[PDB]
């Protein structure tokens, strides 16, 4: 016979790794595969669709629709800061976005992200706020001013409900890991009044916007992992 | 102006001067089932124009404390008009829609309704180790379910809006075939959708094919709250076609 | 199967049984 | 040219991402950042519409990210125990209906998807604990019962004769049984999930039970009773091969309960039950 | 030697695997093969064939060629029901058929199948009778109004005795499960007097029936399996 | 092309079963369903004759289906066993008369043609049960011992010395045994049924006894006697290859009682002994 | 034996024993 | 020639070595011998050029001084304990946070770069200690934790499954684990020597530990408790393959004492803290 | 299946040897590699650069 | 992968796994 | 040692050892 | 490596490790 050398490696079972192996069904056929709307190819697809951010998840919203909506309303102070949270992908309260927990199954990510605003006062509520991002390096910003040094949009509301900041992707490494990491932590994304919540009279002082978050062209995960967003803790039976 | 749309189906127009554009939802438009595709041997009855029309459902009253309305389809439509009566005289069914919501309040009210097409939305059931939804809760008509209201049962499905009534998160609805109907924006939401299943032709009593969850994300609020802001949905069928003839079954 | 490419970097797509679902991993697009 | 593609497969290139190009100061009546969500689109903005970006040549690719890629890695769907205490005969043998509702982690990986479709890579991991010192020669038998075929009763039935079922027969000390199936639905696709009954009456079932039957998983012990007694742990691995998925969904947010439902259950506290982690305020990183 | 891996499967013994081994007997050459008249290559071949419906085994017709017909005669009712019997080619009384044994050695079914009756009584005996198929998703018809609004045939006795129904494949799914499963169970075969049992003086008031059962041209069984229509409870012995 | 049958075999679609065409309504002095059953013949009407059917391209295949497959897997024949309980020299051979009557399941497979010609593979199981503890190195041979050849009497007998006949020699730890056997009778076919004797008087046997004789499978513990007695079940598998079959007959309906013979026992309540489950009457569905 | 094919999808048949009943199962029709 | 390059490489002849030319005596106002070593640079001055040289043809090779060789050999950097004591449940498992600085054979010849880039073969050896006599059936499950991933906390944990995770799984007898890893860093290369924090305040980190985190090795006995107790040791063996390497530096000399850091101890005689001998005097050799 | 003849040393473990082995994380893309001044391919390449010779190593 | 090369000397650079972590040790140069 | 052959139905007589006592059975006639 | 030879009887003089002293027993002459 031919002569062989059996390889370290050999007769172990690595959950990935990519053999071939006997059918116990031979000679079986398949259904034939029909067209079905919707096949999804890669899980970039998903993505790129935006998901809502449950960025008001205080203790007392979580459970409601209110976690998921920032209250606006009319200033007596300028300038006033409206939310504020952390960029990283898979941080909270990015984390259970549908991105973020995708972000969650991975252990590195790249590119630039995508966050959506709608407003949802009335037509004829108006509104100038400053959305910014705080690149690495420094704490979040305390002020409007120091916040709008800056990558940032200044938002007008107006007939068209739903502006978009992109933060792009600056970092030293071309990737950063998706857990919460110092070295490796993308920065903030603060929201600020730029003039006021303006409404005529009779009409509802306060008002609500949404927050969506979805991944630019260049948006990349990397190295498959188990995810930490979801857990079992007895069996699941019959 | 695109602002404005017109939807005609059989002997229906509806209009709205007020839309954000339409959904196809997964960018397929409905079609009739092919040969390749097809199982069933017997050739389709198609109804056409007398079953591919608009049935508008009973209305429902949006207040500041709804918590959302969902249907079920084909479900929805079991009693209007000839597409009903094919579905329960045949065996199988296949059907693509239309969906259009309506709700017109005034400029000075503020509220956002999701609006989102699930296909098998498999409802759960809270605290109630394996027990199911029952068929009875699942199929209430053009009805549909008013969350938050229903007096409890065993076999009654969640009601809870934020975990999608099936464990899962609010938020991420949007991953399905949806709209939203900010009231500073639209008036109207569009969605058609084809037909979506693992097989060519399927039940029409016992397997829900498509699901339409309404769930106010923005509380519906004004300076005139005693003025009755209503959500009305009417649903068309598209492509519809039946396949199994026989006598006409009866539910309960 | 032997899908023997060409190029000189020659390609063996070898599959040893004779069931499609013996075979591993797809490959993309 | 299949020889090119090649160098991609071993480079992991075959999906490659768009570059970065450089932009510039812009003054225009058309507005890219603002758009309308109420229409149900994502809007397509990129960096080089909102800042001044320089040019970037990508290098990073999306093969990773290949639903054949996130589903194809192989994780366990069952642990299967032969626990020999006082009697052999009624312990040397089990059975397991099967299905990929009983473990978390591969279950919620599938749940994100409505409908899938691929060929199944079963890897088997037996470990034989000996309970009174020796194990003996222990040779196992794994007989997959198609719905309809006799399901045994006794270590001795003549199911096991396996005259027409696959059967796999593995010895200790050789290596971890592994085999195919191919997609073996009476459908097109598997359902992740089913809103549908078996009936139309209140005593009807609902969801994947409906739909996904299996068969079931017969084991025993080929040995003949020994003197020392043993507990074999025969623990199921699956992966999916040429895989297709279909409408993409949200991912369980709480922990599973039950197989084959989506029913879950709920503390006082909610925010316990969920990922979320409470935020002490809005603006509170 | 060469580098190899030991594959997981090395080893082991799976009951359909196809490999080459060795023969035991080397150099030996086989007998001629000969012609045989009746050779089957295909088990479609064997569902092709009629074979009769144990339709009449009731518990005292068991054991008697008369469990295989079915009495009829002049009613003094209309529209009276003949027999009913589900049409899954696995299930009674269906089973025990040629077909019906061969789909039991597989878990799943698909295509048309062929109903026939034979009518046996004198020459000069009359009678007109309806055989319905009621596709699933409903009960069996409870008249014979009710059964002929499904798929049917209204055979009239004559100079040819025997007549055929076909129940078409009518599914929602392109296969079926062989075994009693409620989701994929393919309704039902009633038969009904479309007028009347007629037959002139000095003439048997009573004739029979036999009934048969084949695949037509799309019938095809797949996922070969061990049946449960026959068992072995003890040793078999010399 | 050797390639193109190739593909079709990998992807099982050798042999296709033909489409539904589209049919119309008709009115006709021909009526296809109308026959007669009296001449032996099968109505040959189809759907498209009986009712109006749309055109359906049909995907199905009937590969699995084929005599190679159906009678394609391997089952178990025989169940030998050597068990040591008071002395090594008698109890640690056996032998074993071989055939395809001792187990229920394939047998009645291949009793369902009267004639069938095919080469056979044998795999063996062989399991070693400790009864004291130890199961040592556990060597066995098998030897097939065509009619005529000496058969062995005692553990040591000459004939083990196996100078013509073919024995197969495993060794504990090591992978099953398997080997392929030719066709081997002396006639075109092997019978599965015979209706005829091995002479012409009152005391003349009956049945396949007379034509299927295919010698002895005589089995030893090649290793001599160790301190710790074992109990070793060697289970034999058959499978059969490049399979021809003739003249197809009703399947066994009975539980078979004895080899080589047609057969069998009635109770006192008939329906008990065959799988008919009694009707309540004849519109009980 | 090797029964090479060509088509490139080389096909190879291979009999690794000198006895016709050695090999696989056979091909249908 | 691909062929004429294989030749060289099977006699590792790729990278020769310049011969010695023959040399004649010289009177220039050319001095190659002077130079200045303040420039930072090394005088380039040859044999040839201070002695009167034959021509010799050079046979040797640099092959085994490529960095390749040098970093291409398999070492130990891990030995993982799992010592059955009196608790099989807390005993039976345990994880070890993967690097490179744990054995200084390996590490020190890493760190003679200041950068390095590769891919790396894991290579395992596992060993039973029977301390009670038998050692059973032993099955091994390592799995290797990515940053985030969930870590198992207890022997049954729902991590163990895998379904995301690689899992590499052993069964006593067969031969030692070896897999493959590719250049896993977020950077372009992996830093031997970081001089920077992961912030900048008092108790912010310094050193490597900022910039390699690897992840965690989960290992577990996969077979339950068995009555005779065991200590399994897996010692991990790291080889680089397909290697780079950046700005060479000296090589470390005095011995390490954590990991991720280049802090020493010095007691008070250093000449016993380094491999530096004491000279009697600046004349005796 | 063809047949072969396990040679010695097969089943070894040899830190020197050159086995391929399969890849635990697939389809796995390394960071794109960028260019870094100073690289070192053979350590011939550290032999000829000149270094300070302790020879004045006395133990005081 | 085959890197099947001719000169006869025939040289076949194999690379069993799709991943070029898998592979051996690298060529010098 | 290769006696490949051709005919398309190639035959491979290998000889894997380099004495002719090795191989195995030897042919007719 | 494989030096492949042709007379028909071809030979394959294979090589499977990358260093000389890993092949077998020399050639006489
Ligand atoms: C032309 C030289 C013969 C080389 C031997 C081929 C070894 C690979 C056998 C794999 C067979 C796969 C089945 C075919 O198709
Ligand atoms: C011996 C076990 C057979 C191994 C398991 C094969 C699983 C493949 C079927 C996948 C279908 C998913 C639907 C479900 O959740 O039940
Ligand atoms: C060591 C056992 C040899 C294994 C058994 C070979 C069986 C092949 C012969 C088949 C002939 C069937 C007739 C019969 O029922 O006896
Ligand atoms: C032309 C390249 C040589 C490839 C080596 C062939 C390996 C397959 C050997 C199988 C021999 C089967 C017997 C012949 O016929
Ligand atoms: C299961 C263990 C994975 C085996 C270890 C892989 C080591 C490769 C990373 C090399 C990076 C060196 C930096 C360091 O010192 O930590
Ligand atoms: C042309 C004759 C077929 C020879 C069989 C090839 C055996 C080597 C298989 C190695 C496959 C590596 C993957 C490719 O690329
Ligand atoms: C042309 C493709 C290379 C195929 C590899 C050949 C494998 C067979 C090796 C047998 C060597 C026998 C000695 C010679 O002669
Ligand atoms: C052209 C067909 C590919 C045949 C596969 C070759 C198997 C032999 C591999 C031996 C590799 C030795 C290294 C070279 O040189």
């Amino acid at each position: 016979g031919l002569p062989v050398y059996v390889t370290p490696g050999s007769g172990q079972f690595m959950t990935t790794d990519d053999m071939q192996s006997p059918c116990a069904l031979p000679w079986y056929h398949p259904t034939k595969e029909i067209f079905i709307p919707g096949e999804v190819k890669n899980l970039i697809e998903m993505c790129q669709v935006d998901t809502l951010i449950p960025i008001n998840s205080t203790q007392s919203n979580i459970g409601n629709v209110s976690m998921y909506t920032v209250t606006l309303s009319p200033q007596t102070k300028l300038a006033e800061e409206i939310f504020a949270i952390k960029v990283d992908i898979a941080s909270h309260p990015l984390a259970t976005t549908l991105i973020g927990e995708i972000a969650s199954y991975f252990t590195h990510w790249t590119g630039s992200l995508r966050f959506s605003f709608m407003f949802c006062g009335t037509a004829n509520t108006t509104l100038k706020v400053l959305l910014a991002y705080t690149p690495p390096g420094i704490g979040k910003p305390r002020s409007r001013k120091e916040a709008m040094l800056g990558t940032h949009v200044v938002w007008d509301v107006g007939l068209q409900s739903t502006v978009s900041l992109v933060v792009p992707w600056i970092s030293a490494s071309q990737y950063r890991f998706t857990t919460p990491d110092t070295y490796s932590s993308a920065g903030y994304i603060t929201c600020w009044y730029q003039t006021n919540f303006v409404v005529p009279p009779n009409t509802p002082n306060t008002a609500e916007m949404l927050c969506f978050v979805s991944g630019c062209k260049d948006f990349c995960l990397r190295m498959a992992r188990d995810t930490d967003l979801h857990k079992q803790t007895g069996p699941i039976t019959q | 102006s695109d602002r404005i749309i017109q939807i005609t189906r059989g002997d229906s127009t509806i209009t709205s001067q007020d839309v954000a554009n339409a959904v196809v939802g997964y960018g397929v438009w409905p079609h009739y089932l092919t040969p390749q595709d097809a199982t069933a041997i017997d050739k389709p009855t198609q109804p056409d124009t007398s079953s591919n029309r608009f049935y508008t459902l009973d209305s429902k009253m949006w207040n500041s404390t709804s918590k959302g309305w969902w249907w079920k389809l084909p479900d929805a439509l079991k009693d209007m008009g000839i597409f009903g009566e094919n579905m329960f005289y045949h065996f199988l069914g296949r059907s693509g829609y239309t969906v259009h919501v309506q709700c017109n309040a005034s400029k000075f009210h503020q509220g956002t309704l999701l609006v989102v097409m699930i296909p098998e939305h498999q409802l759960a059931t809270v605290n109630k180790g394996n027990v199911n939804a029952g068929y009875k809760y699942t199929h209430p008509g053009e009805a549909g379910r008013e969350v938050g209201t229903q007096v409890e049962n065993e076999k009654q499905p969640s009601d809870d809006n934020w975990l999608n009534f099936d464990g899962t998160l609010l938020g991420n609805l949007l991953i399905f075939p949806h709209q939203f109907i900010n009231l500073r924006s639209n008036n109207s939401a569009t969605l058609i959708v084809p037909y979506v299943n693992a097989v060519p032709m399927d039940s029409m009593v016992r397997h829900n094919n498509w699901s339409l969850v309404i769930i106010p994300v923005c509380q519906l609020q004004s300076n005139n709250i005693s003025n009755i802001v209503p959500i009305t949905v009417s649903i068309s069928p598209m492509c519809a076609e039946f396949s199994g003839a026989r006598a006409k079954t009866v539910v309960q | 199967g032997a899908q023997v490419s060409r190029q000189s970097l020659n390609y063996f797509n070898i599959n040893y049984f004779k069931d499609a679902a013996s075979s591993g991993a797809s490959r993309l697009d | 040219n299949p020889v090119e593609r090649y160098v991609d497969e071993v480079l992991n290139e075959v999906l490659v991402v768009p570059n970065i190009n450089q932009s510039h100061p812009t003054t225009s009546n058309a507005a890219p950042v603002l758009d309308a969500a109420e229409t149900g689109h994502t809007n397509k903005i990129q960096p080089e519409d909102t800042i001044e970006t320089r040019y970037v040549q990508s290098s990073q690719t999306l093969d990773e990210m290949s639903v054949e890629s996130f589903l194809g890695r192989s994780g366990c769907i069952h642990e299967s125990v032969l626990d020999i205490v006082d009697n052999y005969n009624d312990q040397s043998f089990t059975k397991w209906n099967i299905n990929l509702q009983e473990m978390a982690q591969i279950r919620r990986k599938f749940e994100m998807f409505t409908y899938a479709r691929f060929d199944s890579e079963i890897t088997m991991v037996p470990s034989v604990a000996a309970k009174d010192g020796h194990i003996g020669h222990i040779v196992m038998q794994y007989m997959y019962v198609p719905p309809g075929a006799p399901i045994p009763t006794t270590r001795d039935d003549y199911a096991w004769q396996s005259g027409t079922n696959a059967s796999v027969f593995w010895q200790h000390g050789q290596p971890f049984p592994r085999f195919s199936l191919p997609f073996l639905s009476i459908a097109s696709a598997y359902y992740m999930f089913y809103d549908g009954y078996d009936g139309d009456t209140y005593k009807s079932r609902y969801g994947t039970v409906v739909t996904n039957d299996m068969g079931t998983l017969c084991s025993r012990i080929v040995t003949s009773e020994q003197l020392h007694k043993v507990k074999v742990v025969t623990r199921i691995y699956h992966k999916a091969k040429h895989t297709k998925a279909w409408c993409p969904r949200p991912p369980r947010a709480v922990q599973y309960s039950h197989t084959h439902t989506t029913n879950y259950k709920l503390s006082s506290e909610v925010h316990n039950d969920v990922a979320i982690r409470p935020r002490t305020n809005l603006t509170t990183v």
